[PDB]
């Protein structure tokens, strides 16, 4: 009675903007991503670079 | 409103009158009581006075010639004449003291010189002039 | 709640009236990377009764 | 094309509302002015609700 | 595929008829039913942008030496716990935005429930059989105040410091054992070690879980009454009228919920809250002159503002001023939290209440509601006095004794107006169902007498002068619109016309689909009658 098996592109549209939403609240989880090759800021100290 | 649209030729005229001698007497005249030399305050908003008078002289006027002889334009005329409809007028609405707040809003906005004050009561504004003309409009409410 | 730092007074301790000069640690980078000093630093100074 | 909430006149000697006439002396009515009031309870589909407290 | 997948999960669990009566729950629809959804987005938000932000912050009071992403305050002595804040704001990508996030849901938590308790007060929903919910509901208000002025104060930056060091010396100068409790809670003299865990350690688990049980508690109790709803067309006091759960219901939750989601997203990002930057590490030296805690703790700073010197000295011991601010606020909780009780003494009615009541036809609660609410408001203001003060212009004496004159003639005016509003409004209602719709059609009859066309919505005697409809609890249409005398008939688009033959066919539709809904109403209602004279 939705009547949603219908409206292909909807739900097409809808699949990837529910997908779109969900990648949008997981993405500040990026904060948590460093790169391990990059050195610490600052001249290399006594404990080295950091890498 | 026959007579009504005539009667404003006798302030468009006086006023128009008025305001060419003024121009031409203060530009003209040196009384040692004064300078020589036009106004430009009692000039320009004299000119414009007469043309609000004129405007609305003028529209009446053009109004007049396509109405035909009304009942409260005629000398003879019985109260059964006008018998019918009247036209709609608003029993009642909450909108005018709510736009009345909203013009007061604003006034305090400006009075202070807060950015945001001035910009709520400007959208403060909009929305109840909005719902002023949109009152009989609101449609009945679809589930 | 009796005792602040004035009651130093009272057991024979000479206290002045120290004026804050905001003073902050000093970076001092030097081929072991850099340091914040904070010494030769004082943040509480005396203070004379012209000043 | 021609409104059907538009009041159904004869378009030769006689219009309903220019720039300055109209028909009536005030307002038109905003449920149209051909329209005749009141009518009977069934059609404004007004439920009267019963309803008992306690 | 799919047919098979409930098979094996059904012959394992016996859950269709348990799952069958869930989804066929019915809600009643209206937009004041809502508020108490806003509450609970707010709160999820909270608790999920509340754990990403453990990540990177350190609760220590332990001193360092800053160097990180802001360059000014390098080389500034401050906690660890003000150099983590100012580290996930600076350091951490997309970490100011989480931080925004964050407090502006918390202030829209504390506003989702005051809005909430408000829809529930004016109502009456907190009636019998609902007094368990009233009080689940006040706990968790004033729990949710106390975990905002916990969390601000994590940061331990100069703002949120000097609401610590008031709040500490609030418990300090308490009668008796306000000594012992201070030392007890804080663990020594203010500041201490172990203030900012303890703070931390009940903020994120103490605080939620005591909340997220109390909501969950709340919202089982509530899914057990099934609901209240206002009185209406074809609706008694055993039913619920409305949509069920499923496709409607949850859809619309759903849809809600994201829209709130996405609002607190939009502001995380566009409004600065709570620059912690501009505000310095702690210092008892230190203050400045916009040292209000938060707006939910406003009331409290306000109450404390506008209380006189009034202390009592007992020769060797003496009960500070701010005992008494402690004492009205405690009385303030009390009648807030007891009101059903107060309400059903003085009124002596306790006979199970399904159906709502709008706020008109109440108008000693609705007053009482306002008086408490220019209360608050009068409070609140008075807690951030000093920033009235100065951006408009008004002395600051002259506002402390507004607040402590304006909490006894603001109330009083308050109720007085709302009372006579609320019997304006009662008899406006009633000059409808006695001589009908107020038409704007000023007709003149041939003697000349100026009359208002009236359009009865009951059955007419012999001439006019409508039958007179008894008030039945219900909202009763005002205008001519709402009986959808000015609805457009012309079906089409924006420049689209429409065809006409498809244009006559939906209006006949949409004419047949409403006379049916007006006519079961009605046969509802019939069957209530008959029903309630058995
Ligand atoms: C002097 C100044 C006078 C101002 C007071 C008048 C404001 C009245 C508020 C309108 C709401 C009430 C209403 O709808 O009708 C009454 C309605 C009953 O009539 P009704 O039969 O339901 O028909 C009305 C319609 O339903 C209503 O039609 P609707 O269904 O289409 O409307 C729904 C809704 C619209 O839908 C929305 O939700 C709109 C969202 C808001 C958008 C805002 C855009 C920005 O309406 C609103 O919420 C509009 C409210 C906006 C008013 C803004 C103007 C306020 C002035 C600003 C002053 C600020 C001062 C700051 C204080 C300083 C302190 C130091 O309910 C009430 O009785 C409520 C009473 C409200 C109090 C009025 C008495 C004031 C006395 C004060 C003493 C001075
Ligand atoms: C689509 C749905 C998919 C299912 C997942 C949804 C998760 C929760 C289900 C909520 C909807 C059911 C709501 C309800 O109240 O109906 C009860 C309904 C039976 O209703 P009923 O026939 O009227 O039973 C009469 C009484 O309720 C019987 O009462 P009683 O006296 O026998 O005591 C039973 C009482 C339990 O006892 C008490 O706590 C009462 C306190 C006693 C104090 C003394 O509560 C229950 O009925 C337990 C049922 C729920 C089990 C816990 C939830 C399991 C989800 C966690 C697994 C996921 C990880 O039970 C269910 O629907 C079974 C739950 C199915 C869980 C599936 C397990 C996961 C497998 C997924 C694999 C996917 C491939
Ligand atoms: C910026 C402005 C933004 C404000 C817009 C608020 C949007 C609220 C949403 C809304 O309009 O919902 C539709 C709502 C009707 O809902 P509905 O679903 O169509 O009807 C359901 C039932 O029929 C139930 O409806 P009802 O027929 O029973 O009428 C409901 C009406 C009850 O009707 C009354 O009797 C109203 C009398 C109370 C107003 C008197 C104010 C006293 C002034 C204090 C003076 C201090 C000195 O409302 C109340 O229950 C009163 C509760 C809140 C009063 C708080 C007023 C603020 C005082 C704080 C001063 C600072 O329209 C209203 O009636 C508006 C009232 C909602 C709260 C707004 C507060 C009144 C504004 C007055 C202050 C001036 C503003 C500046
Ligand atoms: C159930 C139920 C409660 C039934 C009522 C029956 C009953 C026995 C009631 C108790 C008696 C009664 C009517 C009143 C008691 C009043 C008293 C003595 C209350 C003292 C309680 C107490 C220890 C309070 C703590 C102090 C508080 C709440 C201070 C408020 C406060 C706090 C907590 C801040 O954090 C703050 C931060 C920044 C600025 C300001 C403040 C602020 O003012
Ligand atoms: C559940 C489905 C999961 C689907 C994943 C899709 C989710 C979308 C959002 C993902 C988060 C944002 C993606 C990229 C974010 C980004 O741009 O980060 C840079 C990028 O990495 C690189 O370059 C190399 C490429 C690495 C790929 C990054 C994409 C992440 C995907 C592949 C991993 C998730 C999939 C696993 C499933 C998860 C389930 C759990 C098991 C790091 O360079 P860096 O230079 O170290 O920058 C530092 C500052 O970030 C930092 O603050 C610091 O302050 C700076 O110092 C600086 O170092
Ligand atoms: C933590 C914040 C709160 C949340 C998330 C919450 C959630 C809800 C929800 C989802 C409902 C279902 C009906 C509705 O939406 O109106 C509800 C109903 C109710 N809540 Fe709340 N609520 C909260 C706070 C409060 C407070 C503070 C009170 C009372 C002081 C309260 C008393 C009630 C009552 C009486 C109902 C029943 C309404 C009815 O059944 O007609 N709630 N609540
Ligand atoms: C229960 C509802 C909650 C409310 C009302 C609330 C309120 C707040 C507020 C107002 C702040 C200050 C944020 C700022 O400085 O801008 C804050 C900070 C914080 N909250 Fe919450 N909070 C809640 C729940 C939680 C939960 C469940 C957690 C953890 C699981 C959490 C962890 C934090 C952390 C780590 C901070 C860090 C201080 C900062 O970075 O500023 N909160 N909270
Ligand atoms: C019976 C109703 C009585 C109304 C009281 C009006 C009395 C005011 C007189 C106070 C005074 O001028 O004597 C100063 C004295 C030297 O110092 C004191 O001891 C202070 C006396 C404690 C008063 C705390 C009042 C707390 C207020 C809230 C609890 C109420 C909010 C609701
Ligand atoms: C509900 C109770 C709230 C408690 C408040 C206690 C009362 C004290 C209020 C002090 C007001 C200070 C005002 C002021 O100084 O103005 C300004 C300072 O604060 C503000 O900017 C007020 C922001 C308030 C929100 C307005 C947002 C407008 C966007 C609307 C889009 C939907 C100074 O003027 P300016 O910003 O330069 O234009
Ligand atoms: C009615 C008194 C008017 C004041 C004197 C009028 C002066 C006439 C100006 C004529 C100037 C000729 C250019
Ligand atoms: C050098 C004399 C010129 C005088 C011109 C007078 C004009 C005043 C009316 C202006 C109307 C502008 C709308
Ligand atoms: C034709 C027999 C197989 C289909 C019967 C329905 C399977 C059980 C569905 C239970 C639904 C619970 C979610
Ligand atoms: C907490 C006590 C409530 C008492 C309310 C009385 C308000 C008095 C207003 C004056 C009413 C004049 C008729």
């Amino acid at each position: 009675t939705s009547t949603l098996g219908r409206r292909k592109l909807i739900m097409g549209l809808a699949g990837g903007g529910a997908v779109l939403a969900g990648l949008t609240i997981i993405a500040p989880m990026g904060g948590m991503i460093k790169n391990p090759w990059n050195p610490k800021e600052g001249p290399m100290d006594v404990q080295g670079d950091g890498t | 409103m026959k007579s009504s649209a005539k009667l404003m030729y006798g302030p468009t005229v006086f006023m128009a009158a008025m305001a060419v001698i003024y121009i031409f007497a203060t530009m003209h005249v040196s009384d040692g009581g004064s300078v020589k030399g036009v106004e430009w305050v009692g000039s320009v908003a004299l000119v414009l006075s007469a043309g609000l008078t004129l405007m609305l002289g003028v529209y009446l006027h053009f109004t007049e010639v396509r109405v035909d002889v009304l009942p409260e334009d005629w000398e003879e005329a019985e109260v059964a004449d006008k018998a019918g409809t009247l036209g709609f007028f608003s029993p009642s609405s909450i909108w005018p003291a709510a736009m009345s707040g909203a013009v007061g809003f604003l006034a305090f906005g400006v009075v202070y010189f807060h950015y945001w004050m001035i910009a709520v009561g400007l959208m403060l504004l909009i929305f109840t002039i909005t719902k002023l003309n949109l009152q009989y409009g609101v449609p009945k409410e679809k589930h | 709640l009796w005792t602040s730092g004035w009651t130093l007074v009272e057991n024979d301790v000479k206290v002045y009236l120290g004026r804050d000069t905001a003073a902050i640690a000093e970076s001092h980078t030097d081929a072991t990377g850099e340091h914040w000093s904070t010494t030769g630093v004082s943040r509480l100074v005396r203070m004379r009764p012209e000043d | 094309f021609v409104d059907p909430a538009w009041p159904e006149h004869n378009p030769a000697d006689g219009h309903v509302v220019t720039e300055l006439i109209s028909k009536v002396a005030g307002a038109s009515s905003p449920w149209g002015d051909d329209k005749e009031f009141p009518v009977s309870a069934e059609e404004t589909g007004y439920v009267h609700p019963y309803t008992r407290i306690n | 595929s799919l047919a098979t997948v409930g098979n094996n999960l059904d012959s394992r669990y016996t859950m269709a008829s348990g799952i069958r009566r869930q989804i066929n729950k019915v809600f009643p629809t209206h937009w004041s039913f809502m508020l108490g959804e806003i509450a609970l987005y707010s709160f999820i938000v909270l608790l999920l942008t509340g754990v990403y932000l453990t990540l990177f912050f350190d609760p220590s009071i332990t001193k360092v030496i800053y160097d990180g992403g802001y360059l000014p305050l390098n080389g500034v002595e401050m906690s660890r716990a003000y150099a983590t804040a100012l580290d996930i704001s600076f350091e951490v990508r997309g970490g100011l935005f989480i931080r925004q996030m964050h407090h502006w849901a918390a202030l829209l938590f504390v506003v989702s429930m005051l809005v909430h308790m408000l829809r529930i007060f004016f109502t009456g929903a907190f009636r019998r059989p609902r007094e368990a919910n009233w009080i689940i509901g006040v706990v968790l208000i004033i729990l949710g105040m106390a975990e905002g002025f916990m969390g601000y104060s994590l940061p331990d930056d100069l703002l949120s410091g000097v609401g610590l060091r008031i709040m500490s010396a609030i418990i300090v100068g308490l009668p008796i054992i306000g000594t012992w409790m201070h030392w007890l809670i804080f663990g020594g003299d203010f500041p201490s070690d172990l203030m900012l865990d303890r703070f931390y350690i009940a903020h994120v688990l103490i605080i939620p879980a005591i909340l997220l049980g109390l909501i969950a508690a709340h919202l089982a109790l509530v899914w057990y009454q099934k609901h209240t709803q206002f009185p209406g067309a074809g609706r008694t006091e055993n039913n619920v009228i409305g949509i069920r759960i499923m496709p409607l219901f949850a859809v619309k939750a759903v849809a809600f919920g994201l829209i709130v989601f996405g609002f607190l997203a939009l502001l995380a990002g566009v409004t600065t809250i709570n620059a912690i930057w501009n505000l310095g590490p702690y210092n008892p030296s230190q203050v400045s002159a916009g040292s209000q805690p938060d707006v939910y703790m406003l009331w409290t700073d306000g109450a404390a503002r506008v209380m006189p010197a009034w202390e009592l000295y007992l020769g060797n011991y003496t009960i500070p001023a701010v005992f008494w601010v402690a004492v009205m606020l405690g009385i303030l909780v009390v009648l807030l939290v007891t009101y059903p009780f107060i309400e059903r003494k003085f009124t002596g009615d306790d006979a199970h209440h399904n159906l709502l009541q709008r706020p008109r036809d109440v108008p000693v609660r609705t007053s009482l509601g306002v008086m408490a609410l220019v209360f608050y408001i009068l409070l609140t203001v008075s807690g951030g006095n000093d920033v009235y003060a100065m951006q408009f212009h008004v002395s600051l004496n002259a506002m402390t004794w507004i607040g402590r004159i304006g909490l006894i003639v603001g109330p009083a005016i308050a109720y007085f107006i709302t009372y006579r509003l609320c019997i304006g409004l009662q008899r406006s209602d009633r000059e409808v169902l006695e001589h009908g719709i107020e038409t704007g059609i000023i007709k003149q009859m041939p003697n000349g007498a100026f009359i208002e066309v009236h359009q009865p919505l009951g059955p007419v005697d012999d001439h006019g002068h409508p039958i007179p409809l008894p008030y039945a609890g219900a909202a009763v249409p005002k205008q001519m619109n709402q009986l959808g005398y000015a609805e457009v008939e012309t079906r089409g688009g924006f420049f689209g016309p429409d065809p006409e033959d498809i244009r006559a066919k939906a209006k006949e539709i949409e004419h047949a689909n409403h006379i049916e809904e007006a006519n079961t109403l009605r046969a509802l209602n019939e069957a209530n009658i008959e029903r309630d004279k058995n």
